[PDB]
Order: structure tokens, then C-alpha cells, then sequence
């Protein structure tokens, strides 16, 4: 199936509580493989999956050099953005950046991303054509013009279409045993009633990987959304995910309802019915 | 693997 | 500045079986800014050994973290997650329901 590599960077200013804190994390699909924490012991990019340990010292040195450089750029940006927005030196602010690439089943380039946020909202983003920018507001137009003049998009495009895809492929190969695995959800349905009039049916999906999954209820084979609840997919902590969907039904009508499970790990759509 | 930059300032 | 209040789920890694070691998870997500206070409780008391995942975020820029501790569930014991954030006027306690 399809795959992605993404990096997520967060920089936070804390006036009077030191200089800014910077965190970087890298993922292939739903598996984290590296981290950097500017306040942590090592002061290096660190491994967070076993297959990344195949990389040698030149890699670790390089990734460390780059991420420290990323962090120093954000330290400058935090100051710049306070000026752009006419803000005091007294409040705490947040810069976030995300970039990465998607490949299809054939491991060929599908699309690339590079987006930037300030204080929990969009600031500037590279458009899907990887040749143009979208500025979120008037302040960000200053940045857009700068980056256009400096041919930033061209530099980013070459990484996104080349290096990003090549390294995602390398990782997929080096970590084949775990990264290319599909763990079908273990599924079951429970029944709960607190009155004689209605019951809750809860359809469970456990121990699955990757995180992408669809749970849907039907009644007499027609899509059913009213009187339903669907929790956010959540990490088990062991590299797998969990999700449930519930529906409230009139007593004696449990058999009308079916839970439908779609996941990459299943050869077909699964259907569950009470009991 | 991580973008080799340069990281242009905003 | 855009602020968002955390979602909270409290659950175990594996199906709970009394007398069998497991992991108690508290997944906080959808929040902004990233500063957040999360404690795991046993019978209303802070658990001392608690770890957490590295800070990351979703498509909407909102943050998520998994806090977790090793524990062996029992007949008698209750567990919870206590969360404080700038968006909450007071800390929010969510009790662990082994069927949620
Ligand atoms: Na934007």
C-alpha cells in the first residue's frame, strides 16, 4: 500500500524561563524513528526504531548538524514573527514546521509538503505543485515574497521528489520486517444495557497497524450515523493502534445492525453482528 | 532523512 | 493565538486481567499550546513512575502525547488521568473504564 515520511518540528519561546525549546520527530507511516530534544542529554538526533540503527556515524552527525541548524533558524524566526505581529517580548509563542513526502503502492512519488505555523494557526505553506506558496495573512506575504526571490520552492522540490522518496524507500527496505507489516485488527462486539428500552453495541478494533482504519455501522444494510459514537484512533504503546465505534439501538433490534471494518491488513471488508 | 537546507528565515 | 482544549482517553495497552501486568495509557490530543500537565492516579494518589511520548502534532497543528505506566490491575483499585491546560479553568479527571 501507500507510504509516507514526515518530520514535525516545534519551537516554543518562554520569556524569562530561558531561551526557546525545540523538538523534532520523524515518522515513516505511523512509526516514529528519530527524535531531537534541544534540552536533552545527548544533543544529537536519536534513534527511536531498531532499523534506523543500521545508519552509521556520518548519518547521525549529519542529521544532528541539520536539526541544530533548523532549531537556530526557528530562534531567529520567533523574534522576527514578534516584530511582524507587533507583539510584546512578554508572551510565550510557538513555531511549528512539517515537511515530508508520500509515495504510492509502487513506491513512486505521490506528493510533497512543507508547511509552517505560528501560534496554532497557518502562516505559510508550499502548494501541491511545489512551485508556489500560500500565505495565510498579510504578515506572511512578506515571507512569501522573500522565499519566492530566494527560489526556496525549487530547493524544497528537489528534496521532496528526490532525497525524501529515496530515503523513505531505503527505510522501508531496511525496516521491512516491521514497516511493511500489516496487522489486521483483532475485532469483537460488546453489548451493554442500563434500561429495558435501549442497548449500546460497541464494535472494537485492536492491535492493528498501520493506523488507518474505517469503522462504520449499518442498519438493515443502510449506513447508520445517527445515535453513533466513533472515538479517535489511539496508540496502544506497543506500535499498534485501537479504535471503537458504538451505536445505541432499541431493545430487540440488535440483529438489524452490523459493524463494518476496513483495514489494509484485511483481505476483505469484515462485517460484525451482535453475538 | 532530513532536508539539507539552507533553512531560509521567515 | 489559537487555543484548543485537550481530548483525553484513558485505557490499557492490553485487555485488563486482574493480577496480570499491563500498561495504563492516557492519550491527550487536539490541544494547543503544547504546555500540559498530566498525572496518572491510583486510588486518587499520584503514580510516581510515568513516562511519555515525544511531542508531535496533527494536520490541524494540534499536539498529542501518550503518557503511560506499567501496572497490574486488581478487583479493588481505581485508576484515572488528571489533566491541566491553559484552556481548562480547573483540572480534568477522567477515570479509567476498562471497557472504554
Ligand atoms: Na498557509
Amino acid at each position: 500500500g501507500s507510504h509516507s515520511m514526515r518530520y514535525f518540528f516545534t519551537s516554543v519561546s518562554r520569556p524569562g524561563r530561558g531561551e526557546p525549546r525545540f523538538i523534532a520527530v520523524g515518522y515513516v507511516d505511523d512509526t516514529q524513528f528519530v527524535r531531537f530534544d534541544s534540552d536533552a542529554a545527548s544533543q544529537r538526533m536519536e534513534p527511536r526504531a531498531p532499523w534506523i540503527e543500521q545508519e552509521g556515524p556520518e548519518y547521525w552527525d549529519g542529521e544532528t548538524r541539520k536539526v541544530k541548524a533548523h532549531s537556530q533558524t526557528h530562534r531567529v524566526d520567533l523574534g522576527t514573527l514578534r516584530g511582524y505581529y507587533n507583539q510584546s517580548e512578554a508572551g510565550s509563542h510557538t513555531v511549528q514546521r512539517m515537511y515530508g513526502c508520500d509515495v504510492g503502492s509502487d513506491w513512486r512519488f505521490l506528493r510533497g509538503y512543507h508547511q509552517y505555523a505560528y501560534d496554532g494557526k497557518d502562516y505559510i505553506a508550499l502548494k501541491e505543485d511545489l512551485r508556489s506558496w500560500t500565505a495565510a495573512d498579510m504578515a506572511a506575504q512578506t515571507t512569501k515574497h522573500k522565499w519566492e526571490a530566494a527560489h526556496v520552492a525549487e530547493q524544497l522540490r528537489a528534496y521532496l521528489e528526490g532525497t525524501c522518496v529515496e530515503w523513505l524507500r531505503r527505510y522501508l527496505e531496511n525496516g521491512k520486517e516491521t514497516l511493511q507489516r500489516t496487522d489486521a485488527p483483532k475485532t469483537h462486539m460488546t453489548h451493554h444495557a442500563v434500561s429495558d428500552h435501549e442497548a449500546t453495541l460497541r464494535c472494537w478494533a485492536l492491535s492493528f497497524y498501520p493506523a488507518e482504519i474505517t469503522l462504520t455501522w449499518q442498519r438493515d444494510g443502510e449506513d447508520q450515523t445517527q445515535d453513533t459514537e466513533l472515538v479517535e484512533t489511539r496508540p496502544a504503546g506497543d506500535g499498534t493502534f485501537q479504535k471503537w465505534a458504538a451505536v445505541v439501538v432499541p431493545s430487540g433490534q440488535e440483529q438489524r445492525y452490523t459493524c463494518h471494518v476496513q483495514h489494509e491488513g484485511l483481505p476483505k471488508p469484515l462485517t460484525l453482528r451482535w453475538e | 532523512r532530513t532536508y539539507s537546507g539552507p533553512m531560509n528565515k521567515v | 493565538m489559537i487555543q484548543r482544549t485537550p481530548k483525553i482517553q484513558v485505557y490499557s495497552r492490553h485487555p485488563a486481567e486482574n493480577g496480570k501486568s499491563n500498561f495504563l495509557n492516557c492519550y491527550v490530543s487536539g490541544f494547543h499550546p503544547s504546555d500540559i500537565e498530566v498525572d496518572l492516579l491510583k486510588n486518587g494518589e499520584r503514580i510516581e513512575k510515568v513516562e511519555h511520548s515525544d511531542l508531535s502534532f496533527s494536520k490541524d497543528w494540534s499536539f498529542y502525547l501518550l503518557y503511560y505506566t506499567e501496572f497490574t490491575p486488581t478487583e479493588k483499585d481505581e485508576y484515572a488521568c488528571r489533566v491541566n491546560h491553559v484552556t481548562l479553568s480547573q483540572p480534568k479527571i477522567v477515570k479509567w473504564d476498562r471497557d472504554m
